[PDB]
């Protein structure tokens, strides 16, 4: 037992569509934890989405995700969407929350809390990791494209953002005017956290069992430190 | 025989579930979520709380107690078809786990985004933090903990050429922990 | 909302509002309400929030149901944060337009710096209409006229859907070869390889090309369309505009203030004392939103919030003129369920159990001194 080529084949592809949902879903969970955890957000406001601060962070501390993933998926499977599928997972879960409760719930235009475009950045290292396929490479070349790209990527979005109006007197860009009309409040909590820092690991991850074999390797968040690879990206505006 | 749509279930469950509390709380947050010194926060919203951390303890309770009192006792003979049928129902766990982990990471946590946004709360027990906190972080650690021992208990990895796969199917999912294996550091 | 909950000494010592007014109090989408009013920046400012070096000029309601078509401080318009000095006393307006149909609760606020979204007195205004009516046009300095409510929001979409997609394709095009257990084994026993073949690497290189390509050739189109563009204009306006008040003609100090734990009133025993000619009497005290009047020489009409106004809340010992020249001590008891209801009975619980607020007198022919009183206020229990 099991039977047949004909089923085996079967088994493990219906094995495929719940694997990667498992996979998928998983991500988007802990990977939006971690994007929101660091950055109470650039993200929300298109009026936030300036030349420096969003330039810099966004691409820095999005890396981590893509690359730990990189390291399973790629060394193990042979399976090169590593990055993208994190940030789709991103995506999806920002973009699910945008519209259904941050326009659904309380009232913020679409075209004001729209998310920064993320796939370019992805493509270009789960290619490059593909092809070439050293991640001491991709650390330095792929990163270094991911950081880059991030903002041309968000341009053609951006920009019709960003033209100018004297507006009762002074000069504001429509995404300026945007956060002045839309008005939100203060800041005003944070510690997303207890159950978040612990609880809900060590119950999840006990991934040990006592049993080892944990692709708890992430000795590729090195694959990270394509912050420097980054961090020109930003000295990239004006 | 093989994996069943108990599936189904697993995906609905929430669903419907979480989609009549976005009901319950768009309709709410809105008259009674407000001002929480008001006594219709009390009834609506504070009363909610404690019906749902009495829900979990007592679900938790009989939920992990079931399976491991229900745990497969002499597991040393039983066949590699059970191998095969029970870490396929161990995945369906694995399943609604990661659809539960979706809504109280991805879902009800930017939803609690956007409502600090544009209400300067008035408790530590927001609305959102009744239902991001107190009802959607503790379904999921359950549902995570469930599928960590049902597998502990249920299947014994827990102490052409389509043929080069075909036959590699006596011990295969081991698959099954490399990826419990590896959601591993993927998750924290 | 929001305030109530925060400490009640930060709340008596850290902004005064007073002469607030609301140009309407039922509106029809799309029309206009206007609220005004000073601020006075207490000088004794808590600890513990930083001064407002860069503060910023808010209104307090659920989200967009009005948008802020204007905000004025002193003269100026205030789009940005602004530099307030501790002291000093400004005229505020806002103008808001209505957006959404409902019963809301419009506070003004301010937003400090370090620690605190600082809340001042809220009034209920009503919207009718339907939200599909409401419109928020703006015209460039580039000619076009466009409406903010979906401006540039189709664009937006195309390109999430379209990088979207391409990450689904890419994803897509290797999850059509089986994904996960004939892969995973491939890798374990033999080399991998075998199942990366080029021409995959042929695709990989495509997809890559492609997308710095479509960068780019999108980038200067974006570029072509949309020429005359700027960056986001930032930065803390300095240079507020104060109001020059004149110094006022009555003092007053306070020595003793009490409240009755549990309960719903102050009481303090203020040295009033009458400089410059005209029989003063005592209107008000306005203590944290909560304004106790005695109704005897003062009445509210500027539709003050319902729930804050204690139309008689105020009464003193002896009210009768003092005449100029003359001083006397009273005792004054500030009374009203507001002091419950607000919390401001929560001082017990604060770390600095001193209070502050305005006194307000009015002589014979009505024109009004506003003197403000700051001192420890203890809680009495037996
Ligand atoms: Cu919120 Cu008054
Ligand atoms: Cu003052
Ligand atoms: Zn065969
Ligand atoms: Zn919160
Ligand atoms: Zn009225």
């Amino acid at each position: 037992a099991v039977r047949s080529h004909a089923e085996a084949v079967q088994v493990s592809r219906t094995i495929d569509w719940m694997a990667l949902f498992v996979v998928f879903f998983v991500i988007v969970g802990s990977y939006h934890i971690h994007a929101m955890l660091t950055m109470g957000d650039w993200d929300f406001w298109s009026d936030w989405k300036d030349r420096r601060l969003w330039v810099t962070v966004t691409p820095i501390v999005l890396v981590t995700f893509p690359a730990a993933v990189q390291s399973y998926l790629w060394e193990r499977y042979r399976l090169p969407w590593g990055a993208t599928v994190c940030v789709l997972g991103l995506l999806l879960g920002e973009w699910i929350n945008r519209y259904f409760n941050f326009w659904g719930w309380t009232y913020f235009p679409i075209n004001f809390v729209f998310p920064a475009s993320l796939v370019p950045g992805a493509i270009i290292l789960d290619t490059v990791l593909m092809l070439s396929g050293s991640y001491l490479f991709t650390a330095i070349v792929g990163a270094m494209g991911w950081g880059l790209i991030f903002y041309p990527g968000n341009w053609p979005i951006i920009a019709p953002l960003h033209v100018p109006v004297e507006y009762n007197g002074m000069l504001m860009s429509i995404a300026d005017i945007q956060g002045y009309n839309y008005v939100r409040t203060g800041t005003p909590e944070y510690i997303r956290m207890v159950e978040k820092g612990t609880l809900r690991t060590f119950g999840k991850d006990v991934a040990p069992v006592s049993a080892f074999f944990s692709a708890f390797m992430s000795i590729l968040i090195y694959f990270m430190w394509h912050f420097i690879g980054r961090w020109f990206s930003n000295e990239r505006f004006l | 025989l093989l994996d069943k749509k108990w599936l189904t279930f697993a995906l609905a469950i929430y669903t419907v579930f979480y989609l009549w509390v976005r009901w319950y709380e768009g309709v709410y947050g809105w008259s009674a979520g407000l001002d929480s010194f008001a006594p219709e926060f009390e009834t609506y919203w504070m009363n909610f709380l404690y019906t749902e951390i009495v829900l979990e303890i007592v679900t938790a309770s009989i939920l992990w107690g079931y399976l491991w009192k229900t745990r497969d006792r002499n597991l040393a003979a039983l066949t590699p078809r059970e191998e095969l049928r029970r870490n396929f129902t161990h995945l369906v766990w694995l399943v609604a786990y990661a659809w539960a982990i979706y809504w109280g990471a991805s879902y009800f946590t930017e939803q609690d985004g956007t409502w600090h946004q544009t209400i300067v709360r008035d408790t530590d027990f927001t609305p959102s933090h009744i239902i991001e906190f107190y009802l959607s972080y503790p379904i999921y650690i359950i549902t995570g903990f469930a599928a960590f021992i049902y597998a502990k208990t249920r299947l014994p990895f827990f102490a052409h050429t389509f043929w080069f796969m075909e036959e590699l199917f006596v011990a295969p999912l081991h698959y099954g922990f490399v990826i419990f294996g590896w959601l591993a550091l993927a998750v924290m | 909302h929001g305030e109530k909950s925060q400490a009640a000494f930060m709340r008596m010592r850290t902004i005064h509002w007073y002469d607030l007014s609301w140009s309407k109090e039922k509106v029809k989408i799309n029309e206009t309400v206007e609220i005004k009013g000073k601020f006075h920046v207490f000088e004794g400012w808590p600890e513990t929030v930083d001064e407002p070096d860069v503060a910023f000029l808010n209104v307090g309601m659920p989200g967009p149901v009005f948008i802020r078509k204007e905000s004025y401080i002193g003269g100026q318009l205030v789009p940005r944060s602004v530099r307030l000095e501790i002291g000093k006393t400004y005229d505020f307006r806002v103008v808001l337009k209505a957006r959404r149909p409902g019963d809301w609760h419009v506070h003004t606020m301010m937003n400090v710096q370090g620690g605190g979204p600082i809340i001042g007195p809220g009034k209920w205004i009503t919207v009718e209409g339907s939200m599909s009516e409401f419109r928020n046009p703006v015209t460039t300095l580039t000619g076009q006229t466009v409406d903010l409510e979906n401006y540039n929001e189709g664009n937006t979409y195309f390109w999430h859907a379209f990088w979207f997609a391409i990450g689904v394709a890419w994803i897509g095009y290797w999850s059509r070869r089986p994904i996960f257990i004939p892969r995973l084994l491939m890798v374990d026993a033999g080399r991998a390889d075998e199942l990366v073949s080029a021409t995959d690497r042929k695709v990989a290189m495509g997809f890559l090309a492609a997308t710095i390509l479509i960068v780019v050739m999108a980038m200067s189109s974006a570029n072509s369309k949309y020429p005359i563009t700027i960056p986001l204009q930032a930065g803390t306006m300095r240079g507020m505009k104060p109001l020059e008040l004149p110094a006022p003609t009555v003092s007053v100090k306070v020595e003793d203030a009490t409240y009755r734990v549990p309960g719903r009133a102050m009481r303090m025993k203020l040295t009033i004392t009458n400089h410059g000619n005209s029989p003063i009497r005592l209107g008000e005290f306005y203590t944290a939103s909560v304004r106790f009047l005695d109704s005897d020489v003062y009445k509210d009409t500027t539709g003050y919030p319902e729930d804050l106004l204690a139309e008689d809340g105020l009464s003193v010992s002896d009210n009768s003129p003092l005449a100029p020249g003359e001083t006397r001590t009273v005792d004054v008891t500030a009374s009203d369920a507001a002091w419950e209801v607000y919390r401001l009975s929560d001082i017990i619980y604060d770390p600095d159990s001193r209070f502050a607020g305005l006194l307000f007198f009015f002589d014979a022919t009505g024109n009004r001194q506003v003197v403000q009183i700051d001192a420890p206020l203890i809680p009495s229990f037996m």
